[PDB]
This record gives structure tokens, C-alpha cells and sequence, in this order.
């Protein structure tokens, strides 16, 4: 599952933020950071959709997680 | 209309309502509306300025979010303002480091 | 014949950074999204757009994460990038105790 | 169908007034649109706790004008706090 | 815990800091203290993380790239 | 009177407390002037938005809640002089 983001969609993603070479050890470190990160946002989704009272994690949900994470993102009904 | 009377295009009465059931304070002045409208107006006509000039650059006719990450991070001050903001499908600017170039 | 190690890397940097299509693939990601979720709350549905904007602010945040590594990386005179790397630029930024 | 509200038409318009041969995609209107109600939101906020911090009732022209040089870096500042007399100046002249 | 800047010196710095913006300016003696603690609190948190950078390449004297670069991964300008 | 190299004010031992205090053990020859600098930014931008709040407040003396709230503006919340 978490293995599901391959090796080769971290060095493509390390690429786009302009790494040359890449350390073995580095995409299980990202798996983990990604993990964490994804934990959080998804926590604070989740504790506003259930105070939404709905079963349907919506898109301002995430909106809104990521605006108190302070990675306010725009694109989706901001 | 409002706008008319303040030679602006975005919406004064929208605004206001809009601070009004912001509960931002429990009343509201006159002029207020106007003054942000006016803000909200010039902060968006410089961003499509600077979009339309990328759009232009990247020889297209129509702005994609690619055009607006280009003029918010090409330019210092709209990008110190939106700092804290990733846009979607934005991108990232053209930078490579020195030492990895080849010699 | 071959190209010289290192050239080909540059090549797609300068690919990648010209273009801005995700660069995960949908479903794993989504997967993932939802073994993450289901530990929180069960039987939960998400709205294809909530999840379009996870993969849209994780991505960019792991690009970020990836310059100050790189740029952490050069710092050390060093042009590979390596867990120590990501775990000062984590703990500068304060995520990271 | 729900009637729900954006900013698209006033954004385009004022494309048109800067550039008047160039569109938009539908997307990028959502980040304009998103753009404009992060800005709005900062301002009024700001606005609000200067309200406070006073101990004054109203957000008025004075509190959203120093709540925009406080929230935007120097030169667009300056020129929103010029936009924002002259549209308000402007305003007080028509009825 | 107690400071370590030197009080007049770094009243003088802010009295003229702050009449570059605007003249004519009076401070209240706390105002000054709390200036005085935040730039402490801030420019130890940036000694610690100097350190932090120096530590990382592979040395045990900081230089200033490596506030730079500690500067850079903060998000300041 | 007029102020002039103020910023000399924040002399070499000052400094190198401060990176003690740090955890710094040893400290290169040029770092004096970049924590000048870098103080120097700091207090620009915190006394810009003492000094805005001031000026709403229509008074000519600045405040210790005037410098609470701009470092609360800074992200930099500081505790023990009110707010």
C-alpha cells in the first residue's frame, strides 16, 4: 500500500525539485514524510467532516486542513 | 450599482454583505467596501497582467494555472504575498544548481 | 552508444520542471489515501476532487522538501541527496522535532 | 440546482480591461477565484483585530487601509492604498 | 536567563530603526524590553540552527553560509 | 540628536554570548556583521508593524501591546508583556 509510491514516482518528483543523484535510503525516508504528512492533513479533514456530520470526506474539508496546516492550496474552491 | 459610482468592476455590494456576515465587527462603514473592492480589483489585474504577459511568452491565448505560478514566482513581491500558497498544477520555476551542471 | 552518468538526470530535470502533470500515478496514491483515512474513521467516502487536491499539495510539498534537500546536500559539498540530508531541512523547518 | 456564487465575471472583466485579447482556462478561474477569497479573508480579518485592538466597533476605510499596508509588502501596498482613496474619494463624489 | 544585548546600545539601534520610518516616535520602556526579548529568543533560535547547518558539513566553526542556508530552509528573505 | 552606526551598537561579545547561548562553541570572523545584518531585518520588519499600529492608534508613543501584536503578526507570539 504505502509501498504503492514507487521508487521511480520519488525520483521523478525529486527531479522536478531538482536533485541530481539519490541516495538508496532516500525513498523509504520520503514513503515516511509523505506518510506523516498525509496523517495530519487527513486527520484534520476527517475531524471536520465528522463535525460535518457527513460520510463523505469533501474537497473544502481538505481545504480547509491544509489552511490550518499553514500549505493553503488553491485550485478547488478556496 | 456602487461599482459604477466608484469606477470599479468588482462587486461593492457583494463585499459588503460579505463583511457583514463575516463577523468580522458588528458594524461596518461605508467606505469600507469600496476601499477593498478596490483593493481586491488592482491585486487581481496585477496578477492577470503579469499571467497575460507569461501567456504571451509561452505563446498561448489562453492563461492555464502554469501562466499564473510562472508571475507569481517570477515576481518578488507576489510571491513574498503568497508565500505560504501552492497552486495546483503550478509547477515549479526553471533552476538548476551550479555544482550539478556538467562541466 | 552511452551517455556519461549524470546527463541523462539533467535532461529530465529540465523535462520535469517545464511540465506539471502529478507525477504519481493516480490509484496508488488514492489507495494509500484511503488505508490512511480508514484509521481514523470507517466506512468513508471521498469526493474525487478532496482527493485531487491531497495528491496536489502532497506533491508539491515533497518538491519543496526536495530543494531544501538539495540545496542541504550541496552544503555539505555533496551532490546526492541522503536521509541526513532531509532530516536537517525537516528539523529547520520545525516539522521534525 | 444550488445558485452558488464566485467572482469569474469581475475577474474577467478586469482581464479584458488589462488584457483585452487573452482568456482564461476554466481552472485557473477557480485560483483566481480562491486567490481573491484568500485575500479578502486575510484583509478582513486583520481589519477585525485592529477593530479590536482599538476597542472601536467598526471596520471602516482607515482600519482595511492600514490592514492592507500592514498584510502587503511595500510597492503593492503603496498602490493599493492608492487604488483604495481614489475609489473611495471617487465614490463619495457620485450618491 | 537574563539578556545578554546590551540595553542602550540596542535602545539606540531601535530609536533610530524606528525614525527611519517615522520621526518624532516615543517608546515606552517595556515596548523596548519586549523588542529586546523577541530579537534575543529569535537570534538564538538562529545561532541553534547555524550550529545545526555547521554540524552538517561535517565542521565545528559556523560561517555565515550556513545562517544563509538555515535562512533559506526557514522561508526568510 | 541625530543617530548615526547604531547598529555597531551590537558589539562582538554581545554577539558571541548570543551564539553561546546558541550552543555555539566556535565562531567564524565575518558572522559579527551577517547577525548584525540579519538583527537589522528582524527589528526593520517588527518596528514597520509596531510602528503601523501605532500610527491607527493616532499616538505618538509606541506601546508595548503595539510590539505583542506585531510579533504575533510575525508568527513569533511572545508572552509576558500582555495581550
Amino acid at each position: 500500500n504505502i509501498q504503492g509510491i514507487t521508487k521511480p514516482a520519488i525520483r521523478r518528483l525529486a527531479r522536478r525539485g531538482g536533485v541530481k543523484r539519490i541516495s538508496g535510503l532516500i525513498y523509504e525516508e520520503t514513503r515516511g514524510v509523505l506518510k506523516v504528512f498525509l496523517e495530519n492533513v487527513i486527520r484534520d479533514a476527517v475531524t471536520y467532516t465528522e463535525h460535518a456530520k457527513r460520510k463523505t470526506v469533501t474537497a473544502m474539508d481538505v481545504v480547509y486542513a491544509l489552511k490550518r496546516q499553514g500549505r493553503t492550496l488553491y485550485g478547488f474552491g478556496g | 450599482t456602487r461599482s459604477s459610482r466608484a469606477g470599479l468592476q468588482f462587486p461593492v455590494g457583494r463585499v459588503h454583505r460579505l463583511l457583514r456576515k463575516g463577523n468580522y465587527a458588528e458594524r461596518v462603514g461605508a467606505g469600507a467596501p469600496v476601499y477593498l473592492a478596490a483593493v481586491l480589483e488592482y491585486l487581481t489585474a496585477e496578477i492577470l497582467e503579469l499571467a497575460g504577459n507569461a501567456a504571451r511568452d509561452n505563446k498561448k491565448t489562453r492563461i492555464i494555472p502554469r501562466h499564473l505560478q510562472l508571475a507569481v514566482r517570477n515576481d518578488e513581491e507576489l510571491n513574498k504575498l503568497l508565500g505560504r500558497v501552492t497552486i495546483a498544477q503550478g509547477g515549479v520555476l526553471p533552476n538548476i544548481q551550479s555544482v550539478l551542471l556538467p562541466k | 552508444h552511452r551517455y556519461r552518468p549524470g546527463t541523462v538526470a539533467l535532461r529530465e530535470i529540465r523535462r520535469y520542471q517545464k511540465s506539471t502533470e502529478l507525477l504519481i500515478r493516480k490509484l496508488p496514491f488514492q489507495r494509500l489515501v484511503r488505508e490512511i483515512a480508514q484509521d481514523f474513521k470507517t466506512d468513508l467516502r471521498f469526493q474525487s476532487s478532496a482527493v485531487m487536491a491531497l495528491q496536489e499539495a502532497s506533491e508539491a510539498y515533497l518538491v519543496a522538501l526536495f530543494e531544501d534537500t538539495n540545496l542541504c546536500a550541496i552544503h555539505a559539498k555533496r551532490v546526492t541527496i541522503m536521509p541526513k540530508d532531509i532530516q536537517l531541512a525537516r528539523r529547520i523547518r520545525g516539522e521534525r522535532a | 440546482k444550488t445558485r452558488k456564487e464566485s467572482y469569474a465575471i469581475y475577474v474577467y472583466k478586469v482581464l479584458k480591461q488589462v488584457h483585452p485579447d487573452t482568456g482564461i482556462s476554466s481552472k485557473a478561474m477557480s485560483i483566481m477565484n480562491s486567490f481573491v477569497n484568500d485575500v479578502f479573508e486575510r484583509i478582513a480579518g486583520e481589519a477585525s483585530r485592529l477593530a479590536h485592538y482599538n476597542k472601536r466597533s467598526t471596520i471602516t476605510s482607515r482600519e482595511i487601509q492600514t490592514a492592507v499596508r500592514l498584510l502587503l509588502p511595500g510597492e503593492l501596498a503603496k498602490h493599493a492604498v492608492s487604488e483604495g482613496t481614489k475609489a473611495v474619494t471617487k465614490y463619495t463624489s457620485a450618491k
